[PDB]
């Protein structure tokens, strides 16, 4: 979920081109149930349609190439590298003052298309109100990265 | 000289009878097991029968299918020198006919041991390890008696077992013991073949964490003529560490080549020193006097010429022991070193990267002859190997005799002096190809070439187009002598790597058409395109937290889709990649 | 069985004083004129005198130098038949030493040929041609009279000579033909060696043209076994309409390979059946006998053996014919295929680009042992064509007797049928390796691999890990017919293209120990760094500019400004490559 | 001076990199003198000095890569490609009324640099009032490719 090479993107550009024989650069399910199928198991369909819940984040229930790299970047990541995310707080704020407002965060997306409604936006920073007032704190975005 | 009469051979064609007896029922019960497990695509899809060990997977334990197939391959070396071996209860039908369905035989009555494997429970080691007390106990009882044997040599069907003796024994140490984990409930475990092991997650995980490792360290520097006893080292260095597991397929054809090369090592010296000790006893000195006399000079001293063809039989038998021992050390020197490049061309065919894309350019698909040629590697591996050491014997026993009965005998005694009559008629002749290539590297570097600022090194000219016309009838004679080192460089480097896979012996333009590394190419693109170290990984994610597992997953999704961005901010040309395909 | 005496041959140990009396003054004429022209690099920078012919000029005529190389390569070819030939009036001094400053006296005598054409003016012609008149002369006088001679053969000085008659004559019809040039006031011109061409011109212009080309036509479609028949004329095609023309150094290179053919394919015609007329003559029917009944068995009728000696002596001679026939047409197809892969290497290697870049990847620099080579690359190509010619027939010598005496006889006679007797004794046995290579890929094509939607095929597993368990012992015995098609076709392979050196024959990985490619490179490495058709257009536009030519010319500079603009505009990329360049 | 593709600047990078022996990327006196005497001839250094000043139109006395296109650029070319000067019109003219003003003229350096003063770029304008107007014709830009 970090910085990487051009040959640590470009493994993980190949195990996805076994998946998706279209070369269209996404995987349906019928897609996908074939490769399960290859290793052994034979799922259950109701459970293979939950299985790309888990990984698609956008819903229109096909699986994405940066959909496919965050999921194997979660799980077998080192603890942390705390520079790195204090390297993005530079981007998530222009302010400097660490406090990251809904106005800063569209200012990413921008930058990165605005994929979607600002209702969902406003649905996430609803999780990072632990911290007792409603704004975006220097370890909000960290416990996040985290877990 | 001598004949035993055998009751094991005599109870060996009932032995035939009878562990094929045996072999045929344990084959039978596996069929009745598989319409009791509901099993994967582990039965045969066009009776039902099971498959062996699955040869797709990296994880899986490969002592089991490293010895059957060494002891499989041990049973043809001695088909081929036995001429009748299998006339015993069937029927001849033009007996060369009947030399044939014995290669069909040997993995057909080896193949209930490499069965039990597949299946992980109380039924299968039982089974399997009384059947490798079984072909432990026949072979062993065989050999204390009879040992000598008038077939070859006074010794050799003993030396001739010695690889299928003690890897018999290694089954024999592995499915009790084996049998003997079944205690911990490891039967209780199922047939799933994406088990997620430490190695696929540890794989991936070198892949992400390599970052900060990637901050290398500083350079050493070694003095001369001790680095080239260690850039020797680092052809040597099979061993770094890594976590990467071999192919079953390739790692196989190793230790096949590896016995393989251990068979003809005994076949060349046990098939022709028996032949020559009886020439050095029996000379037949009053006989070879006339057979002397008949063609060449006798020269002096009849009695002496005992001591004359004598001093040269040494040397025949010298030249044949040091051919042998030379041809054995470089193809024991390569395996090692086929070893360590099948480790970087096999990651570097996971990258798609710049190293093998002479064809890793094109698309990774497994059409139909490249299946062929997967199936059926591990035994061309060990055909190229047989013929290696018979072709690199048979070329430097002519190419120390060359050396021996012209240098090293006249510089050791000074008999006949052929060569030196030779060099010592062109002793002025020689100089001047040395002279005048000595005058083309002086006067270039010290005259012509300019080095400048920048060390950007420009040309006197002129002068030089004229020294390239007075030296061209000269260098007509100095192409003599490359003209015969082109012709050297190739031959030995042809026989060297003879016995390799992974290296095309044509041209750049032509290496298709090589039927070896053709072999290997498409090999190495299946095994790629079924079991890729991350895709097999990813998997595991996908299962083992399936079975082990509203606003509050949207919580997970407010999570989801921050991470979506932790990644692009940080990796941007994928941005494109994602809006394009998205 | 002749000796003719030779009143040129008395005279020729005078015409050896007399030439090189005349050749010693020619020289320093051009001594003279060298401090009369104030000349330009053409000088020896070490004494002072001329140089020959500029090696660095694509444009300049390359009729000189192509004869004056085809006359000195030729008279290497006769000194060596020759074991004396040069003892005349000097001491021998160890005689085989005698035989080395020959090398150097045939250049030095043939220098002031060349000479003439570096200056272009009344005194180079007339001097030029009558030394050519005078070659030309002597050559042709002495071969009227005494044609047959006891050297070699009755008529091979003769066939000998047919090269270097008639390349003399080509400079009798070239210097008083450019003499008559002299006319046109062709000699008040320089020896401006950038003298602005139509084909440096042209070649920048088919550059920047090259866009209106670009829109390709469509492709056409050619039936079986003719495309074939065309295919083969793709490689026979150098002469595609292109404004290309050769290096100097590499354009002699391939006439001197060509008379090295014909010097060879005389030579060994001309030395073997002079050896086998005279047996198929005297033939000795009552010793053969004799010769027979020593060792072998008359099998009928002592007369009649004179009809059967001579009908295997028919095939000796019919064989080295043709094998000679065989390996001067190779090598012919060569040089032609040869020519052709010299023109896109070195377009490519203009460029730049990722066809050469195995090395052109890293930096053009005239090193000081790329220099070596080049000086004498065209030494090289003609010597390893002479070794090609004696290796080649001396294979294909023993590739047809195999075939005459053990296919071609048989069938058409019948005597002996001894592969026939091998063959008929394994007709069982090479059926399985058919009909098991048949039934792995009819099995694999039609129920493994399963070609699905978007053609992408997948496999039916299981069924097939046992299949290639099944066939494991026999894949080796067809590891055994793949093992002799590695050794032929290497073997094959190393021989035709064994007279190239565009060509590496080693692998991939050490093409730079293969000494031929080695020198190759760096010939063609040094002469795209010293005359590229870009540059050497380039300077002319800044030259005949220059000698032909406020707010008036900031009006050019304000056209100037406005063409910075335009060519950034329709060229993006070269915008940060301008600014960080600036 | 038109649109080319990779390998036909490729070879021109490449006879570039034969004159400057710094890899700087751009050519002095001395060494662009040292490859005029290799091909036989000895200019006067005065005479070398004003070959530099045909090709260098930013004066600063160096030849740039760029400016090395240009020149064989000019004399080799065809007569017109009529099409690809009024494909040149869309980027130096954003009204579509085919006059280029000076603010026009501007906005272009503006997206490449603005390298030189606005007299200099006043005086650029001064060679093409041959229309009687002060205002660039739709062929005042064509004759200026021409010649
Ligand atoms: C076909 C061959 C093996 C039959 C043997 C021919 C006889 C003459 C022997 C003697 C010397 C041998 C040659 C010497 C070395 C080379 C160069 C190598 O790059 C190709 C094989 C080749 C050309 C050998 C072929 C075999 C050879 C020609
Ligand atoms: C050094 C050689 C030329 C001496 C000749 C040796 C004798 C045995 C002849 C008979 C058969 C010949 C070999 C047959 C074919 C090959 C394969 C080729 O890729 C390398 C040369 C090599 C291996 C030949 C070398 C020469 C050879 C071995
Ligand atoms: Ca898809
Ligand atoms: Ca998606
Ligand atoms: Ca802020
Ligand atoms: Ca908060
Ligand atoms: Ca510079
Ligand atoms: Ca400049
Ligand atoms: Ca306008
Ligand atoms: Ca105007």
């Amino acid at each position: 979920a970090d910085q990487l090479t051009e040959e640590q993107i470009a493994e993980f550009k190949e195990a996805f081109s076994l998946f998706d024989k279209d070369g269209d650069g996404t995987i349906t399910t019928k897609e996908l149930g074939t490769v399960m199928r290859s290793l052994g198991q034979n799922p259950t369909e109701a459970e293979l349609q939950d299985m790309i819940n888990e990984v698609d984040a956008d819903g229109n229930g096909t699986i994405d190439f940066p959909e496919f790299l965050t999921m194997m970047a979660r799980k077998m990541k080192d603890t942390d590298s705390e520079e790195e995310i204090r390297e993005a707080f530079r981007v998530f704020d222009k302010d400097g003052n660490g406090f990251i407002s809904a106005a800063e965060l569209r200012h990413v997306m921008t930058n990165l298309g605005e994929k979607l409604t600002d209702e969902e936006v406003d649905e996430m920073i609803r999780e990072a109100d632990i911290d007792g007032d409603g704004q975006v704190n220097y370890e909000e975005f960290v416990t996040m990265m985290t877990s | 000289e001598v004949i035993p009469p055998c009751d094991p051979t005599a109870d060996e064609g009932l032995f035939h009878i009878c562990i094929a007896a045996i072999s045929l029922v344990v084959m039978l019960v596996l069929a009745i097991l598989a319409r009791r497990q509901k099993l994967s695509d582990n039965q045969r899809g066009l009776t039902g029968l099971l498959s062996p060990v699955n040869f797709l997977d990296h994880t899986q334990h490969k002592g089991l299918a490293v010895a059957v197939y060494g002891v499989l391959f041990c049973k043809l070396v001695g088909m081929v020198l036995s001429h009748h071996p299998l006339p015993f209860t069937k029927e001849v039908a033009n007996k060369e006919f009947w030399m044939i369905l014995a290669l069909l035989y040997y993995p057909t009555l080896y193949y209930p041991l490499l069965a039990c494997g597949t299946l992980h429970n109380k039924v299968g080691y039982v089974l399997g390890s009384l059947l490798s007390w079984t072909h432990f106990g026949i072979l062993v009882w065989q050999k204390v008696d009879c040992p000598k044997t008038p077939q070859i040599y006074k010794y050799y069907a003993l030396f001739g077992s010695l690889p299928q003796i003690a890897c018999l024994a290694f089954l024999s140490f592995q499915y009790p013991l084996l049998l003997f984990k079944g205690l911990q409930n490891t039967e209780t475990a199922n047939a799933s073949e994406d088990l997620s092991s430490s190695y696929y997650r540890d794989y991936v995980k070198k892949i992400l964490k390599k970052k900060k490792p990637t901050k290398i360290s500083s350079s050493t520097s070694k003095p001369k003529l001790f680095d080239r006893l260690r850039d020797a080292v680092k052809s040597y260095i099979y061993t770094p560490e890594d976590v990467f597991r071999f192919p079953l397929k390739l790692a196989i054809s190793v230790v096949v080549a590896f016995i393989a090369l251990y068979q003809m090592a005994l076949l060349l010296i046990s098939g022709v020193l028996p032949t020559l000790h009886i020439v050095r006893r029996g000379v037949d000195e009053n006989i070879a006097f006339l057979l002397a006399g008949f063609n060449i000079i006798l020269s002096n001293d009849r009695q002496e010429v005992v001591r004359i063809v004598v001093y040269y039989l040494w040397c025949v038998e010298i030249c044949y022991v040091s051919a042998v021992t030379l041809s054995c050390l470089v193809n024991l020197l390569m395996l090692m070193r086929s070893m360590v490049l099948h480790r970087s061309n096999l990651k570097g065919l996971y990258r798609g990267d710049s190293l093998n894309v002479f064809n890793c350019h094109r698309s990774i698909r497994p059409s139909r002859p490249a299946l062929v040629c997967w199936m059926g590697f591990t035994s061309y591996q060990a055909a190229f190997l047989c013929l290696g050491m018979a072709i690199q014997t048979l070329v430097f026993f002519i190419c120390i005799l060359f050396a021996v009965f012209l240098i090293i005998i006249p510089i050791l005694w000074g008999t006949n002096l052929m060569l030196f009559h030779i060099i010592g008629n062109l002793w002025p002749f020689w100089l001047t190809l040395v002279l005048a290539a000595l005058i083309q590297h002086v006067a270039s570097r010290f005259l012509f070439i300019r080095k400048d600022g920048g060390t950007r090194d420009l040309n006197n000219r002129g002068s030089l187009f004229l020294l390239s016309y007075i030296l061209f009838l000269v260098n007509v004679m100095i192409g003599v002598v490359l003209g015969i080192w082109r012709v050297v460089i190739t031959a030995l480097f042809n026989i060297v790597h003879l016995g390799r896979l992974d290296i095309s012996l044509l041209n750049r333009n032509v290496e298709a058409f090589d039927p070896g590394y053709r072999c290997y190419s498409h090999y190495l693109k299946i095994e790629v395109s079924q079991s890729h170290p991350v895709m097999k990984a990813f998997c595991g994610l996908l299962l083992q937290s399936s079975g082990q597992d509203n606003k509050v997953s949207n919580a997970k999704r407010a999570r989801a889709h921050w991470q979506l961005l932790y990644t692009l901010v940080n990796n941007p040309s994928l941005v494109g990649s994602r809006k394009h395909f998205q």
